[PDB]
């Protein structure tokens, strides 16, 4: 080898790089890509294999350092910790209620009003009940026989729709 | 044991429902019981059945 | 390099009971104030657990079978045991699993090692003598890690072979018990998730000699196997594993 | 209601009609911090190479290969992949790495 040889004469160094695959657990894989955590969003949620769609909130479980995820008592993943940061998150599922609709007759009136059973307020004429959120009924402090049932002793009626 | 009664009625409720959530976890015969991990392995033809 | 020791003693392997032992984590998983329900290779409650010597003359290395799994305790002072050794013939023709703490660092290394039939290791009074294997032919795994380790140390370790995953599960406690177990219980945490992927049916201990002919230095081992069963595991409000119960013992637990 | 009912007059009264979930945002995909890379450097950027008929081997194994720094780096004249796709590297998992 001299350096005043032509291409093709000159050093030209080699590496040949061949994977092979044994039925042995695989350990070289690629970089894991990860994103930034947002927190208080329905997102779906991939912690190291786990996946699912959730809530991620924070958490006062304090888990042993050899544990990573949480079960309750129907072994649903509801705690989980984050690889990057070591902090302890709860999966909530990203919220669920019933709609239903309180009207009077058809023959009556068209109006009515929305029903979402166990739901704040928040995240939906706006009232909080402990049945959950009404949308379209005026709340009075005056006290009525019930008419329309709601529940936890609120009731609904018209005369507009009031609960 | 007073109120044993009412209490009964309360764990056979509460039974009733840890139970259902626990059929969940089952997959009856299928290769696994959750959808999402059928959806991600499998073709429609066979994740149908 | 391979040496016969012929001062040993005769004498026949003791017996004695497991008490509430052998308990590890099934899983990776917390669990706060619960009681679940394992279908697992776990070691029974109060089963008969094979018991060895070390003392000064017994020096206990004889060759086990490692069956579904193994539970190895050790009631350990100034660190004897020093590793393990896992394999179907134990030799080059087929591939072993070799497991050393020396008196520097961790060592695990998978290869073909024709082994010697009395292999152990050696301190002089400083540790200068390493007679495991005479050769290494075919390595085709090799790990570095942290250091893992009257009687003041209680050393358990929970060996599975699993669909190629060797699981090591590893507990160590504070004891000042002079001859036998401790009847108390301590879950085991998991340790090391090991790649192996090969064929393990039988297994030896690895002591460490004292020279000043040889001493052997006072260390007891206990040698129980796992089986397939259920244990109820209960959690309490700091997700640790403070009681089991054995469902197939006797009809109070069942 | 109505389509609920079957009935295009609806008595008066509370009726439960559908159900509200909240969709997802987000795909948050976190995973462990890139540690223990394999160590190409010392293969590619090493001092002293071997010939041909005594040529080195190096067994890379237990560790995590970056290898679009290889596919993306300028220096290599010919890089050459065969039975595998080259931007394919980072998310196929394989027992072990011969170079
Ligand atoms: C230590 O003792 C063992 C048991 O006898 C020796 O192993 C045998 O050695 C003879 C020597 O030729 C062989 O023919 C046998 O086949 C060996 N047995 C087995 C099961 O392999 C061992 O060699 C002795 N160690 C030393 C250094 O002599
Ligand atoms: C343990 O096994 C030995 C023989 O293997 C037997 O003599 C002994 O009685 C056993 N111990 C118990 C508690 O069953
Ligand atoms: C312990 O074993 C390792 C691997 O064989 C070796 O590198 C190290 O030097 C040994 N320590 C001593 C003190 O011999
Ligand atoms: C194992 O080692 C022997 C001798 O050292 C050799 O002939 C054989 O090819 C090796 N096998 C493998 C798979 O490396
Ligand atoms: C493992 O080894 C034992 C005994 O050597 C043998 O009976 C068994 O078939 C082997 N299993 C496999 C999967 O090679
Ligand atoms: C749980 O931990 C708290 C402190 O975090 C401690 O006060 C309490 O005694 C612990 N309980 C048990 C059963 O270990
Ligand atoms: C990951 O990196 C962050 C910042 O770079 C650090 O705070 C955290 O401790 C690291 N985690 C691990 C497991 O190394
Ligand atoms: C060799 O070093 C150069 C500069 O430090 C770098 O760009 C290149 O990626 C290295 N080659 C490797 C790491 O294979």
């Amino acid at each position: 080898f001299q350096p005043t040889y032509g291409v093709g004469y000159q050093p030209y160094r080699v590496v040949v790089l061949s994977f092979e695959l044994l039925h042995a657990p695989a350990t070289v894989c690629g970089p894991k890509k990860s994103t930034n955590l947002v927190k208080n969003k329905c997102v779906n949620f991939n912690f190291n294999g786990l996946t699912g769609t959730g809530v991620l909130t924070e958490s006062n479980k304090k888990f042993l350092p050899f544990q990573q995820f949480g079960r309750d008592i129907a072994d649903t993943t509801d705690a989980v910790r984050d690889p990057q940061t070591l902090e302890i998150l709860d999966i909530t599922p990203c919220s669920f209620g019933g709609v239903s609709v309180i009207t009077p007759g058809t023959n009556t009136s068209n109006q009515v009003a929305v029903l979402y059973q166990d739901v704040n307020c928040t995240e939906v004429n706006v009232f909080q009940t402990r049945a959950g959120c009404l949308i379209g009924a005026e709340h009075v402090n005056n006290s009525y026989e019930c008419d329309i049932p709601i529940g936890a002793g609120i009731c609904a009626s018209y005369q507009s729709i009031i609960a | 044991s007073a109120l044993g009664k009412l209490q009964d009625v309360v764990n056979q409720n509460a039974q009733a429902l840890n139970t259902l959530v626990k059929q969940l976890s089952s997959n009856f015969g299928a290769i696994s019981s959750v959808l999402n991990d059928i959806l991600s392995r499998l073709d429609p033809p066979e994740a149908e059945v | 390099q391979c040496v016969n020791l012929t001062t040993r003693t005769q004498l026949p392997p003791a017996y004695t009971n497991s008490f509430t032992r052998g308990v590890y984590y099934p899983d990776k998983v917390f669990r706060s104030s619960v009681l679940h329900s394992t279908q697992d290779l776990f070691l029974p409650f109060f089963s008969n657990v094979t018991w060895f010597h070390a003392i000064h003359k017994r020096f206990d290395n004889p060759v086990l079978p490692f069956n579904d799994g193994v539970y190895f305790a050790s009631t350990e002072k100034s660190n004897i045991i020093r590793g393990w050794i896992f394999g179907t013939t134990l030799d080059s023709k087929t591939q072993s699993l070799l497991i050393v703490n020396n008196a520097t660092n961790v060592v695990i290394k998978v290869c073909e090692f024709q082994f010697c039939n009395d292999p152990f290791l050696g301190v002089y009074y400083m540790e200068s003598e390493f007679r495991v294997y005479s050769s290494a032919n075919n390595c085709t795994f090799e790990y570095v890690s942290q250091p893992f380790l009257n009687f003041k140390n209680l050393r358990e370790f929970v060996f599975k072979n699993i669909d190629g995953y060797f699981k090591i599960y590893s507990k160590h406690t504070p004891i000042n018990l002079v001859r036998d177990l401790p009847q108390g219980f301590s879950a085991l945490e998991p340790l090391v998730d090991l790649p192996i992927g090969i064929n393990i049916t039988r297994f030896q201990t690895l002591l460490a000699l004292h020279r000043s002919g040889w001493t052997a230095g006072a260390a007891a081992y206990y040698v129980g196997y796992l089986q397939p069963r259920t244990f109820l595991l209960k959690y309490n409000e700091n997700g640790t594993i403070t009681d089991a119960v054995d469902c197939a013992l006797d009809p109070l637990s069942e | 209601t109505k389509c609920t009912l079957k009935s295009f007059t609806v008595e008066k009264g509370i009726y439960q009609t559908s159900n509200f979930r909240v969709q997802p945002t987000e795909s948050i995909v976190r995973f462990p911090n890139i540690t223990n890379l394999c160590p190409f450097g010392e293969v590619f950027n090493a001092t002293r190479f071997a010939s041909v008929y005594a040529w080195n081997r190096k067994r890379i194994s237990n560790c995590v290969a970056d290898y679009s720094v290889l596919y993306n780096s300028a220096s290599f004249s010919t890089f050459k992949c065969y039975g595998v796709s080259p931007t394919k590297l980072n998310d196929l998992c394989f027992t072990n790495v011969y170079a």
